[PDB]
């Protein structure tokens, strides 16, 4: 069974061959496999793997300390090191050529003569220790020191053993090796050894240079800063913000924050082209992959890691969860590693994240200590990473695995406020943010930064621009793409198998099954917010977005619809008050509409018909759109609150939401009309609709009473979905499988409930802003055809739009100044009841683009219309620019007032930076507040923060390690001084937390203590459905509703049970389902003689009625208005039937359609068929009759006039194999005279009857065709033959029939003699069995 | 208030 030890014991299998000895024989150790780890595995000394995230957990794992070495961020030395001295304050090590010398050489100062000790420098007992090397004096007189690779032995000082010097920080920079000299040191190949320590560039690459940005432009210089060369300026008030190359290819890539673009170039300067510009917004960092070609992004307004090629070409996003605020970014290609910063998250945790370059296997390589993470740089030959701290303010460095954390830098007058870090060879050139300057540091340990290049802005992200710093490797994607379809991605090498790559496919398709064959994408989550508009897979398994974020610089989007057989989305934006469409991939950005739109604040999109809906909260209506032209209408105009609107194409219904007080849902048909509510009873605020396509229900959201309901298309069968945990205020909805898909403003988040019940409440997103609508993109919903885009014709024959009709049917429309004509299918220009408009008033500027903007907008150096169409050809005469804007004197160009001097060399003659005044004047800021050299003030307690507040480091100058902060300011003790509004705040403002830890809280009236005691949050939060604090304090005790009873002010329906508002309560709504709450009790309300009472309640001015405005909020005063002056038997049919001559009524569908249908013609007379029009819904003929639309393109001309076959488009019958009638119709050449006619065309060829010459009797000959149609159905109404021997010129008009058989009366119709009074009644109107004829039975 | 701030 299990493993037996050659020692006689019994071990398990899982823990033989596990490094562990087992039974002392260790039989299950000498064979071994114990093969190398992969790239999530850390491995330990003894070989044993474990995964990545055991590594400094606190947990001896390895059982050799390997995976917990050194995690603490060097507190302080391990017995100091050999030839050095320990100072006992603060565990600072120096060697003895500075002990004694006369000088405090650490913080303590120690190590010389003090007044306070007695101790003094100089030989001393050192004569009886009889040290091994030599002695030398220490403040306790003499002591010993030893050689290199010489340390003193446990607790005796006078003997001193060997030591591993390999183990000393710095003591190589590259390489060393111990077996030798007691060490040595060695070097990378490409570089050459210098002296005995340091390693440096061979001669034999071109050269060295740094690039980094001034904070405007991109500059470029050599090691020692004597000379340096403006790269690339900035356009268009431009910044350079993040930095990377690609040494082979002499390129220089540069992202852009304030133009939201990124750029690349050559390092001479020329062929500077755009990569990206779309959805990239906030590009605060940048990386080369530069063996597989690629460029890693970083995007902090949607915050996601990109990957495109080096050309801009092929994107994906690879990191998307829980990202936070990624800052930096780092890559080693040769390994397979990819670094990432973040100083904060969705969870409050601050890290500093590494991952494959896939994006896989993420993990936490630091987190204790890390304040404000930013960008990151790697030491390709050491394996190691460095990562600078803006908050904690320090350069640290720990190795792949996060393990042996060592501090280089540390100090708010060494590195105040460092951004960017690059390694070459033995130096990190780091920007700060306080001195101003990009910085030259040692990368092992620094007592101060030399500075390299002193700015007047904020310097930004560095590099280093070597061949070394590329080092080369081969491309597992080489070969052939790697056998991925469209993009092939680098990971680790111990990745997919050892084959170094993953693949990945672009935005717009998923992967297949085998991972390596793209298929375009069917479903995911669509979803709009202030900020973006996203679309997001609905497995929440994984987290990467499906569709490139849509975003602006001026952003809130609210509406959103797809297009899917375009892959096509449409948005809103309320910051323009534009309709927006665009691909899935990002291209082709168009505008719908930008002209009379006020808060639209829903969008959907008949897939069918191709027409857009929209609702406008400011207009107070809904508008229907045609997308193949442009044509707009208003089709409901006289609402209150209108709010989200879903429409159903198959069933023609359209649904939308109002939320006044007497809130309602309403129904009507897609054309806009038969307006009527569906759900008035027991409503609030009703935010999102949506439909369940598989089981035609209608969902909608309540917010009022947070509640989800759901009910048929008719608004019967309603009923309640169940209570949903933390569900405040509800706004979108979506309706996909066996989900329901909700947001809350008050969560601020997306949560996933089942649709049939309350459901497991899955958060999907969190912390997601300002939430908007919810939608599922899903490409097999958008299938089907209704008669409005059937074949065979186009569009239903309506011009311009037609709107589906419930009962399958279509009515045709036509844009605002159009009336139908009498065909009810075209329409005709209607100038007299709909006069033209203009697109703008006299007081507002028309744009080029559909937009309306006020008249003194133009030219005012900003771009208002979203088109440049108001600043364009600006400055010249009849074109002068605003007053508000600043006009360069030459050229004609406009510029904004705020960039008149304001050091930017705006205008293009530079008149925007010339003779403006320096006068600072005495003016003063007041006594409380510092000023600066630039003439900015802020208080005195912002001074020596090393946050750079007066924006030119005054505030940080002359700063200084003395400890001596001002008496407001706390001081943390070895970091910075900080002002009080940030001791006990709830965050660790210093590194150690010393101005946070053992403090207390407290409170106002105003709010309220977790049990706990962990945070203090505001009394609103109290008692609101939501669990704010951590052990849940708030919402324990709230006021619990009396089972079965209501609240005290809450009236109760007596038909169902629930609870409204008293207020609710005889105010002349029934809001209860039975209208218990306007009993015969409730007091009449009475209005004033001089006021109307309207239809609601209401006391409205009779001066107002019909004044141009609803003010009722009812139709009541508005309604009314005719005040506008010029400035035979007795026996009848029903009210649907049409009445003839002779009696018989007939339904009105019957009227006017070529069936003669009361005998006389009457439904058929010319005379009643002169005025008669048709129903909306049915065909109208070029001759004037009225044929249901489904008889149009029918092969049969039912219409007479054949103009409903004019026209069709019919398919080609495969003539080879089938046979193509005279009538069009589609045949199988076998059903060609078979027995009986198929086509019937005009023709009647299909059934001739070939093979036969004669049939018998019975089944009687036919007279043209030998079909064998019986003389039983003579003169029946229809050519049963199909060639008149059934209607028979020569039988049932000559005699009655033969001798065996009797024509019947209604119909004409011959029947034999054995159906002739048989008993059963054989006509159609049972002339063959009257009491006449007798028999018996 | 159920307004699109
Ligand atoms: C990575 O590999 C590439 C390709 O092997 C290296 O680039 C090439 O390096 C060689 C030197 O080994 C260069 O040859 C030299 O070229 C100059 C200029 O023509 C010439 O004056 C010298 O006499 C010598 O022939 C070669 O130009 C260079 N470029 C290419 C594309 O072949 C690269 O140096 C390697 N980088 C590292 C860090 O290993
Ligand atoms: C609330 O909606 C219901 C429908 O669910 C309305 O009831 C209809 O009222 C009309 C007359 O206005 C009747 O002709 C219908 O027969 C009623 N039911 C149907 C089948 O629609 C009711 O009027 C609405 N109430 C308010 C206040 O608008
Ligand atoms: C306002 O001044 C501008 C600048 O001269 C005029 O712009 C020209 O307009 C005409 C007609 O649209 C165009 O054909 C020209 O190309 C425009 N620019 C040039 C080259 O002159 C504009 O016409 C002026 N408007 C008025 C009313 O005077
Ligand atoms: C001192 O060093 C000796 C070396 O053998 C060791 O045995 C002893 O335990 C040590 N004592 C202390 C207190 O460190
Ligand atoms: C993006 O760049 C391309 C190429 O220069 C250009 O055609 C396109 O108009 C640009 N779009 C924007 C928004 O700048
Ligand atoms: C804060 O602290 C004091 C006690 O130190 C307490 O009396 C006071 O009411 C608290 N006030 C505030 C601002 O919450
Ligand atoms: C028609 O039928 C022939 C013979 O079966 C076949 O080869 C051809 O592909 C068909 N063509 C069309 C358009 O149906
Ligand atoms: C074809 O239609 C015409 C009327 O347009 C009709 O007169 C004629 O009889 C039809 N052809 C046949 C074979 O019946
Ligand atoms: C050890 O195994 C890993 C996978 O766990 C890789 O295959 C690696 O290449 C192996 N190392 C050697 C030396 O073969
Ligand atoms: C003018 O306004 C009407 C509505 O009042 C229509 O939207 C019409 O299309 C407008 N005309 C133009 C040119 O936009
Ligand atoms: C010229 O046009 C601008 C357009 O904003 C202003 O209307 C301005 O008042 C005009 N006149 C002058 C003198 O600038
Ligand atoms: C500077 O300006 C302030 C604000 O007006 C006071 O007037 C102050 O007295 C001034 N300081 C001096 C030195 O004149
Ligand atoms: C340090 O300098 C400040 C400067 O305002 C004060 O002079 C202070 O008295 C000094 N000493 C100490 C111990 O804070
Ligand atoms: C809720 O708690 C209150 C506390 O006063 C009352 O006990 C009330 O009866 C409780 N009701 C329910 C349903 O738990
Ligand atoms: C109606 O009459 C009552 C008295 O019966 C009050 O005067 C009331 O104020 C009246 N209605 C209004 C709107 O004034
Ligand atoms: C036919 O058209 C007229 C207008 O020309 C009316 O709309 C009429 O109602 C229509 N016919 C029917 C049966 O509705
Ligand atoms: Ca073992
Ligand atoms: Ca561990
Ligand atoms: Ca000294
Ligand atoms: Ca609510
Ligand atoms: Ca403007
Ligand atoms: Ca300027
Ligand atoms: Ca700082
Ligand atoms: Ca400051
Ligand atoms: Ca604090
Ligand atoms: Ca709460
Ligand atoms: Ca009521
Ligand atoms: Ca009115
Ligand atoms: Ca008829
Ligand atoms: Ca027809
Ligand atoms: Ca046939
Ligand atoms: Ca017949
Ligand atoms: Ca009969």
């Amino acid at each position: 069974k299990e493993f037996e030890c050659g020692s006689g014991e019994c071990i398990l299998r899982a823990y033989v061959c596990d490094h562990d000895n087992d039974c002392e024989d260790n039989s299950d150790e000498r064979n071994c496999n114990y093969d190398t780890c992969g790239g999530h595995q850390f491995t330990c000394s003894n070989g044993q793997c474990i995964n990545q995230n055991w590594v400094c957990d606190g947990d001896d794992d390895c059982q050799d300390s390997g995976d917990e070495d050194g995690c603490e961020s060097n507190q302080s030395h391990h017995r100091c090191y050999p030839r050095e001295w320990a100072c006992p304050g603060s565990g600072r090590c120096i060697s003895i050529d500075k002990v004694c010398d006369g000088v405090p050489d650490c913080p303590e100062g120690d190590d010389e003569n003090n007044v306070t000790s007695g101790r003094t420098c100089g030989m001393g007992v050192c004569s009886v220790l009889n040290c091994e090397y030599q002695c030398h004096q220490t403040p306790f007189g003499g002591e010993c020191f030893c050689p290199p690779g010489h340390i003193i032995n446990s607790n005796d000082s006078r003997t001193c053993i060997d030591f591993d010097d390999c183990q000393i920080w710095g003591i190589c920079d590259q390489k060393c090796e111990n077996r030798q000299g007691r060490h040595q040191c060695l070097c990378e190949e490409g570089y050459i050894l210098e002296r005995g320590q340091h390693c440096k560039s061979s001669d034999s690459f071109s050269a060295a240079s740094v690039i980094f940005s001034n904070g405007r432009d991109l500059l470029v210089g050599d090691l020692h800063g004597r000379n340096f060369r403006i790269l690339a300026e900035s356009k268009n008030r431009g910044m350079v913000m993040g930095v990377d190359f690609h040494y082979q290819k002499h390129r220089v890539f540069w992202t852009d924050p304030m133009q939201e673009k990124v750029f690349s170039t050559d390092i001479n300067g020329l062929n500077t082209q755009e990569i990206l510009n779309v959805s990239v917004d906030t590009p605060e960092n940048l990386a080369v992959d530069w063996i597989n070609n690629k460029l890693y992004l970083v995007e902090t307004k949607v915050n996601r890691i990109d990957v495109v090629n080096l050309e801009g070409n092929q994107r994906v996003t690879l990191i998307t969860e829980n990202l936070g605020h990624p800052r930096g970014i780092a890559l080693d290609p040769t390994v397979g590693y990819l670094f990432f910063s973040d100083w904060g998250s969705l969870s409050g945790q601050p890290k500093v994240e590494r991952a494959f370059m896939d994006g896989s296997n993420r993990k936490d390589l630091v987190t204790t200590k890390v304040g404000w993470p930013a960008g990151i740089t790697l030491d390709l030959v050491s394996k190691r990473v460095y990562w600078v701290d803006s908050r904690y303010d320090y350069i640290e460095t720990v190795t792949y695995d996060g393990i042996q954390r060592k501090t280089v830098a540390r100090g708010g007058s060494l590195v105040p406020h460092p951004f960017g870090i690059s390694l070459f060879e033995e130096h990190v050139f780091f920007t700060d943010w306080t001195k101003m300057a990009v910085m030259k540091a040692s990368k092992f340990t620094e007592t101060n930064p030399q500075v390299y290049h002193q700015s007047s802005l904020r310097p930004h992200g560095v590099t280093v621009y070597h061949a070394l710093r590329q080092p080369n490797a081969t491309n597992p994607c080489g070969s052939n793409n790697g056998g991925c379809a469209q993009v092939c991605v680098l990971s680790h090498r111990t990745d997919n198998g050892g084959l170094g790559y993953r693949c990945k496919c672009e935005f717009g398709f998923e992967l297949d099954d085998d991972e390596h064959r793209c298929v375009a994408v069917k479903n995911f989550l669509l979803f709009s917010s202030k900020t973006a508009v996203r679309g997001i897979p609905f497995t929440l398994s994984t987290q990467e977005d499906v569709m490139v974020p849509v975003t602006g610089s001026p952003s809130f989007f609210v509406g959103i619809d797809f297009d899917a057989q375009h892959s096509t989305v449409f948005y809103s934006d309320l910051s323009k008050d534009i309709i927006y469409k665009q691909k899935i991939d990002g291209t082709g950005k168009e505008v719908i509409t930008a002209n009379r739109l006020e808060s639209v604040e829903c969008l959907t999109f008949d897939w069918i018909s191709r027409n857009l809906y929209w609702t406008d909260g400011g207009l107070k209506s809904v508008t229907v759109l045609r997308l193949a032209d442009k044509s707009r209408r208003q089709i409901i105009s006289n609402l209150n609150n209108p709010r989200s609107i879903v429409v159903h194409p198959t069933a023609g219904y359209m649904f939308l939401s109002d939320w006044f007080r007497p809130a309602k849902i309403m129904r009507a048909w897609s054309d806009g009309s038969h307006l009527m509510p569906i759900v008035n009873t027991s409503l609030g605020w009703p935010n999102g609709l949506a439909i369940d396509w598989s089981a035609s229900r209608l969902y909608w959201v309540d917010a009022f009473f947070d509640k989800i309901e759901h009910s048929t298309l008719d608004g019967l069968d309603r009923k309640r979905l169940g209570h949903v945990d933390q569900m405040t205020h509800p706004f979108g909805l979506t309706v996909f499988k066996d989900n329901v898909f909700i947001t809350d403003w008050r969560l601020g988040a997306i949560i996933r409930v089942r649709k049939s019940d309350g459901g497991d409440m899955t958060v999907i997103r969190r912390g997601i802003s300002s939430v908007m609508h919810v939608k599922a993109y899903d490409a097999d919903l958008q299938t089907g055809s209704n008669y409005c885009s059937q074949t065979t014709h186009a569009n239903g024959d309506c011009s311009h739009f037609c709107f589906p009709v419930p009962n399958f049917q279509r009515v045709c429309g036509c844009p605002y100044g159009m009336k139908l004509q009498r065909d009810q299918m075209t329409c005709e220009g209607d100038p007299a009841r709909e006069p033209p408009t203009q697109q703008c008033g006299s007081l507002s500027f028309p744009c080029n683009n559909g937009k309306c903007v006020p008249s003194f907008f133009r030219c005012d150096g900003v771009d208002d219309c979203h088109d440049n169409s108001d600043e364009h050809q600006c400055g010249v005469f009849n074109n002068t620019c605003s007053p508000s804007a600043f006009a360069c004197v030459r050229g004609g160009q406009c510029i904004p007032g705020q960039w008149h001097c304001d050091r930017q060399n705006d205008c293009l003659d530079g008149s925007d930076e010339q003779n403006c005044p320096t006068h600072a004047t005495s003016s003063t800021c007041p006594s409380t507040s510092f000023t600066c050299d630039n003439h900015v003030c802020i208080p005195k307690d912002w001074v020596c923060d090393t946050d750079n507040d007066c924006s030119d480091g005054s505030d940080e100058k002359n700063c200084q390690a003395s400890g001596t902060c001002q008496p407001t300011q706390f001081r943390c003790p070895d970091h910075r001084c900080i002002s009080p509004l940030y001791v006990c705040d709830g965050d660790k403002d210093c590194a150690d937390g010393s101005d946070e830890a053992g403090c207390v809280l407290n409170c106002t009236s105003a709010q309220f203590k977790c049990a706990d005691g962990s945070s203090c949050i505001n009394s609103r939060y109290r008692c609101d459905g939501v669990y704010d604090c951590r052990d849940n304090s708030d919402e324990a005790g709230c006021p619990t509703r009396p089972p079965g009873m209501c609240h005290l002010d809450e009236f109760q329906c007596q038909g169902d049970g629930t609870c409204i508002p008293n207020t609710w309560e005889c105010d002349g709504h029934p809001d209860c389902i039975h209208g218990s709450d306007e009993h015969t009790g409730c007091v009449p309300k009475t209005c004033s003689p001089t006021h109307f009472l309207c239809d609601n309640g209401n006391c409205i001015y009779k001066a107002w009625i019909c004044d141009g405005d609803n003010d009722c909020r009812d139709m009541s005063d508005e309604k009314d208005c005719p005040t506008q002056p010029f400035h035979d038997t007795g026996t009848r049919c029903n009210q649907l039937q049409f009445t003839c001559l002779n009696g018989h009524c007939i339904n009105q569908d019957w009227k006017c359609d070529n069936d003669n249908d009361c005998g006389d013609g009457s439904d058929e007379l010319p005379t009643v068929c002169a005025f008669h029009t048709c129903r909306s819904t049915a065909f109208t003929c070029g001759n004037g009759r009225c044929v249901p639309y489904h008889y149009r393109c029918d092969y049969y001309n039912d219409c007479g006039d054949n103009s409903d076959e004019a026209g069709c488009l019919f398919r080609n019958c495969n003539s080879t194999t089938e046979f193509t009638c005279s009538n069009g119709r589609c045949i199988p050449l076998s059903y060609v005279c078979n027995g009986i006619n198929n086509c019937h065309d005009n023709d009647t060829s299909d059934e001739k009857n070939c093979p036969p010459h004669t049939c018998p009797p019975d089944f009687t000959k036919c007279q043209t065709t030998n079909i064998c149609v019986p003389r039983a159905f003579l003169c029946d109404g229809d050519n049963d033959c199909g060639d008149g021997s059934d209607e028979n010129p020569i039988y049932c008009a000559s005699h009655t029939c033969r001798s065996n058989e009797f024509q019947c009366l209604s119909p004409q119709r011959c029947i034999p003699s054995y159906w002739f009074c048989d008993g059963e009644a054989d006509c159609a109107d049972g002339s063959d069995e009257p009491d006449t004829c007798g028999h018996s039975v | 208030x159920n307004x699109x701030x």
